[PDB]
RNA sequence: GGCCAUGGAAGUCGGAAUCCGCUAAGGAGUGUGUAACAACUCACCGGCCGAAUGAACUAGCCCUGAAAAUGGAUGGCGCUCA
């Protein structure tokens, strides 16, 4: 089992991230814009799913 | 390679009105010939006469009034796309008006692909204060003391060969 | 329905609560807080008589 | 829109002596030396004084004006770590299987020999870059310590041991197993 | 166009009490909370107004109108930083007893 | 600890609601955390620096959109302030 403190720790780098809704891109919570050339720097992005 | 041009006319006389009003216009033509043709095209866009039904009153170069007093311009202008109609206002740094003109074709074909036959010139006006300056990239050389360098000179050679290593000092 | 004029009575009952101006703002935090359920106030549901009052209806300044 | 000219003032310390020249910074202060080649880049340099430097761009494009506080922030980051040193903190986090690591030296060389990650077998090496110290914190549980001078070393080991932990083959939102910087600071605390 | 309506009603209701009382002195807090606040005007219903703000806004609304009421001038260079104003007239003890009396700490 | 739902939900499970009072500041709450609170983070208002900043739109070049079969064609080489 992982502490609360440490499983926050790990979610800043596994969990709080936004994903690009065309060609699936692990991108930063704050991103208004995909970094991938291949979908021309689309802002159609979302947050990445949670487990629950 | 402009100038500007004075051109005035008038509707022929008639029994009715046998002296209508004479309308001038100032208009950057390289030569004579198109001065007096773009001045029928703007005014049958305005008045309703025509070339049959007018005359061509006087035809004079307008000189600068200062040719070696550095200006800043502001013009603006109404510009055909591929797509629609745009009023734009730019500004250009110049010693005489025509000389702002001809820097304003060339800038309207590079950054909007506007071609001569797509621009109409609303005004062109010598801006006397510094607070008329609207624009950034002609604002930037009215700062105090202005210096700058020219780095990295390449120097044109008469010859095919030189035999001593190249330089870009300056 | 209430006040049966007896809505003072629940702000001077509740004297402890509303941190107001003077006793007439407690007698408001009361309003604000039953309009959330909603019944017979005077007819309709508050934000309405309150407002009235709020704004200056008929009179209570009481002291 | 060709920029002009646009400017930079680095701040130099009272210990610290900056040394630029054909666009090789060299940065002494109290902790030792730092070196870096800009030849990459077209800046201009001029010494303001012993304790300031600007740092200059003529007639720059909105790219090659972007270009310019980043040299900034360089040579600041190489006074800093020749003045105040750099030190990352990284926690281990396991759920289950307990992370075995080892500062090792194989072949003349020191590595971080991490074992048992998510109970594998396998043995994980990652090669410490020269000029940066490692040391298991004994003041904390499974808490390791990379320090140096130079910030880009120490954080590109740091990246080096957390990378070579990644999870495969499953929800990492669930397998949150690895290394991870916890904290990036400075040897001396302000 | 609502920010500036709120901005002069800050200043009438400044002004009102200006003339009403008198006197003030310094009145600086940090770390206080909204419940902190609270209990304060709790216990001073009427012998006391706890005027409040902010400080740039306060400092020029008045410094230009040193017209009608001049004599502060050189008394604002005394407003930095978190001041609030408590507006009342009584002495330098009477109001300390009521207002120093709720303190919260930490370690 | 708002009402009702709920084993429990107290802002952060779900429904009518979306108010009031102090404020300059605060939503019957933007999140993480709890069986639930607590807890912290926000929403907005403060102190600080001090001269600019945000949004929508228009059209130039470039990029994504743009998958076919012998190896190969801006005519070729090659060309990037051309
Ligand atoms: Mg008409
Ligand atoms: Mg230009
Ligand atoms: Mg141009
Ligand atoms: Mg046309
Ligand atoms: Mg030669
Ligand atoms: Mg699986
Ligand atoms: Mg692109
Ligand atoms: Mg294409
Ligand atoms: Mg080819
Ligand atoms: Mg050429
Ligand atoms: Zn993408």
């Amino acid at each position: 089992m992982i502490e609360p403190s440490l499983k926050a720790l790990a979610s800043k780098y596994n969990c709080e991230k936004s994903i690009c809704r065309k060609c699936y891109a692990r991108l930063p919570p704050r991103a208004t814009n995909c970094r991938k050339r291949k979908c021309g720097h689309t802002n159609q992005l979302r947050p990445k799913k949670k487990l629950k | 390679r402009l100038n500007e041009y004075q051109v005035i006319g008038r509707n022929l006389p008639t029994e009715s009105v046998p002296e209508p009003k004479l309308f001038r216009m100032r208009i950057f033509a390289p030569n004579t010939v198109v001065a007096k043709s773009r001045y029928w095209y703007f005014l049958q866009k305005l008045h309703k006469v025509k070339k049959a039904s007018g005359e061509i009153v006087s035809v004079n170069i307008i000189s600068e009034a200062k040719p070696t007093k550095v200006k800043t311009f502001g013009i603006w202008l109404r510009y055909e796309s591929r797509s629609g109609i745009h009023n734009m206002y730019k500004e250009y740094r110049d010693v005489t008006r025509v000389g702002a003109v001809e820097t304003m074709y060339q800038d309207l074909a590079a950054r909007h692909r506007a071609r001569f036959r797509s621009i109409h010139i609303l005004k062109v006006v010598e801006l006397e204060k510094t607070d008329d300056v609207k624009r950034q990239y002609v604002k930037q050389f009215l700062t105090k003391d202005l210096k700058f360098p020219l780095p990295h000179r390449v120097q044109k050679s008469k010859k095919l060969f030189q035999a001593t290593a190249p330089t870009t000092f300056y | 329905n209430i006040p049966l004029d007896e809505i003072f009575e629940i702000a001077r009952k509740m004297q402890h609560k509303s941190f107001g101006k003077n006793l007439a703002s407690v007698s408001k935090e009361i309003l604000g807080t039953a309009q959330s359920v909603g019944c017979r106030v005077d007819g309709k549901n508050p934000h309405d008589i309150i407002d009235a009052i709020n704004a200056g209806e008929i009179d209570v300044p009481e002291n | 829109m060709k920029y002009i000219q646009t400017d930079q003032i680095l701040d130099i310390p009272e210990g610290v002596t900056v040394d630029i020249k054909a666009r090789v910074v060299k940065v002494t202060g109290p902790r030792g030396e730092l070196t870096k080649d800009l030849k990459h880049i077209d800046v201009t340099f001029n010494k303001i004084n012993n304790r300031a430097i600007k740092i200059t761009v003529h007639n720059g494009d909105r790219k090659h004006v972007a270009a310019l506080r980043t040299v900034k922030s360089l040579i600041a980051n190489l006074i800093t770590g020749v003045t105040k040193g750099y030190k990352y903190k990284m926690r281990f986090v396991y759920a289950h299987f307990p992370i075995n690591v080892n500062i090792i030296k194989k072949d003349g060389q020191d590595y971080v020999e991490i074992r048992n990650f998510l109970g594998e077998k396998r043995v994980r090496e990652v090669k410490i870059h020269e000029g940066v110290t490692m040391e298991i914190s004994s003041t904390q549980k499974d808490e390791l310590i990379v320090s140096g001078n130079s910030l880009e070393a120490v954080s590109q080991n740091a990246a080096d041991i957390q990378q070579i932990c990644r999870v495969r083959n499953k929800d990492i939102r669930k397998f949150l197993d690895g290394i991870y910087v916890s904290e990036r600071g400075t040897i001396v605390e302000e | 166009g609502g920010a500036r309506e709120k901005k002069v009603q800050y200043f009438s209701k400044l002004r009102e009490l200006l003339e009403e009382y008198k006197s003030i002195f310094v009145v600086g807090v940090d770390n206080v909370s909204s419940q902190q606040m609270h209990e304060i005007r709790k216990a001073l219903r009427g012998d006391a107004v706890v005027l409040m703000g902010k400080n740039t806004m306060v400092r020029r609304a008045i410094r230009g109108f040193l017209s009608e009421l001049p004599e502060f001038e050189k008394l604002l260079p005394f407003i930095k930083g978190n001041v609030g104003f408590i507006f009342t007239n009584g002495d330098l003890k009477s109001i300390r007893d009521i207002v120093v009396s709720n303190v919260v700490a930490a370690p």
